[PDB]
Order: C-alpha cells, then sequence, then structure tokens
C-alpha cells in the first residue's frame, strides 16, 4: 500500500464512520441486556442527539466518579475542559436506559486518528453504583469493540489512571487489553485491544 | 478516563 493511498484510506475509514447513522443498528441485538437483574437498553447517539438534561447527567456521573482521582493525577480536574471533551461534536455516546426515564451507564467514544490508525478511542465508561458488577460494562466495551470491527478501526484505546485500580484489572485483565505502545511505560496507562483482521 | 498522550 502506497503511502498516500494508506493515509487516505485511514482518512476515508475514519470519515466513514463518523458519518454513519446510528452505528448500533449493524447489531441491534446489542440494544438490550437483560442479565443478573439488570434490564436495559442501549442506544447510540452522537452527543447533538443527546437531551440536555442527559448530557449533565454523564458530565455528573463522571465528575462524582472521578475528580478525585484526576486530582491525584498530574491533569488534575478541570470542569470546563471535561465539559468541552464530552460535548465536543465529534463525540459518540452508548447510553443504557433502565426505564424510558433513566439513564444508568454510558461510554463516550469517538472514530478518530491516534498515532497514524483509525482507532476507536474510548473516552468514558461509566456506572451507576447500583448496576456495578453485573456485566453491563463488559457489553458495553464489546460494543466498542464490535463496532471497531465494523467500522475497520485498528483497535479500541482507552486511557486508565494507574491509580484506578479496579477499572485497570476490568480492563486489563478481564477484557484482556494490552498495554498500548504509546503508553508512556506518569500516573496513567495507554491501554488497547486490537481488532483481528 | 480522558485522553492521555
Ligand atoms: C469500571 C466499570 C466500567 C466496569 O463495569 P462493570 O459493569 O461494573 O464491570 P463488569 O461486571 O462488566 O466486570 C467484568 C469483570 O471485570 C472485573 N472487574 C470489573 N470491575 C472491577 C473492579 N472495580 N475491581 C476489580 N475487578 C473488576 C471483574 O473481574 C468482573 O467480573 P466479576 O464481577 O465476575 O468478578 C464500572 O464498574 C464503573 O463504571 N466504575 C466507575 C467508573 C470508572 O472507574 N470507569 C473507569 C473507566 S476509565
Ligand atoms: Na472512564
Amino acid at each position: 500500500m502506497e503511502e498516500r493511498a494508506a493515509m487516505d484510506a485511514v482518512c476515508a475509514k475514519v470519515d466513514a464512520a463518523n458519518r454513519l447513522g446510528d452505528p448500533l443498528e449493524a447489531f441491534p441485538v446489542f440494544k438490550k441486556y437483560d442479565r443478573n437483574g439488570l434490564n436495559v437498553s442501549i442506544e447510540c447517539k452522537r452527543v447533538s442527539g443527546l437531551e440536555p438534561a442527559t448530557v449533565d447527567w454523564a458530565f455528573d456521573l463522571t465528575k462524582t466518579n472521578m475528580q478525585t482521582m484526576y486530582e491525584q493525577s498530574e491533569w488534575g480536574w478541570k470542569d470546563r475542559e471535561k465539559r468541552e471533551e464530552m460535548t465536543d461534536d465529534r463525540a459518540w455516546y452508548l447510553i443504557a436506559w433502565e426505564n424510558s426515564s433513566v439513564p444508568v451507564a454510558f461510554s463516550h467514544f469517538r472514530f478518530d486518528v491516534e498515532c497514524g490508525d483509525e482507532v476507536l478511542y474510548c473516552y468514558e465508561v461509566q456506572l451507576e453504583s447500583k448496576v456495578r458488577r453485573k456485566g453491563l460494562g463488559k457489553f458495553l466495551i464489546q460494543i466498542l469493540q464490535l463496532m471497531a470491527n465494523s467500522t475497520q478501526m485498528k483497535k479500541v484505546m482507552l486511557t486508565v489512571f494507574k491509580h484506578n485500580h479496579g477499572a485497570y484489572q476490568f480492563f486489563r485483565e478481564a477484557l484482556q487489553f494490552e498495554i498500548d505502545d504509546s503508553s508512556p511505560s506518569c500516573s496513567y496507562e495507554i491501554l488497547s485491544r486490537r481488532t483481528k483482521f | 478516563s480522558g485522553r492521555g498522550k
């Protein structure tokens, strides 16, 4: 593959993915999660497609769960800058609804170029305490993984705090993410899970 | 959480 053509395909695949109407539409059986006393519907929307209240809920949950860990990192917690990130037009959301009125979990992800590669970047995966350790998180990240296979991303990547020990074990051990080559190995690591094509 | 370098 010639370089200019290789760079073009990379951009083409990332742009095609971001033009999708509903990326979860390729396997709608994953729009339901009903296991372990959990019964949830899952939708995939651009951030533009979410109610302001839902966006606030996501930001709030993330802050409630992550603020201390952000202060314990080099980053610190920056409210406005985290809000910007999560409301960037390029932001995609996977959201879990307990009833047609109650959001209990979400992921913020994007289709992007990272270190020259087409990747699905998982910015956030955040659950209410009450729906944790029931397989919902694992279910959500598999959805990201299937989407990466379907859209021809090379991997699903994310950043995890070294001091977020539980999340680290979730990704690294339960989900078998590797330490990505772009990892500083800093108070964080970059994790990835390659697609198989 | 977030995107580090
Ligand atoms: C981290 C998180 C996304 C994982 O989702 P989850 O639904 O609760 O986890 P799962 O049920 O899918 O767990 C699958 C396996 O991963 C491991 N695991 C998950 N969470 C873990 C934790 N906090 N500590 C240790 N191991 C964990 C377990 O081995 C688990 O299997 P098990 O319950 O049979 O023992 C979720 O718990 C959460 O929202 N935490 C708060 C926010 C956060 O820290 N997000 C970090 C992303 S950077
Ligand atoms: Na997260």
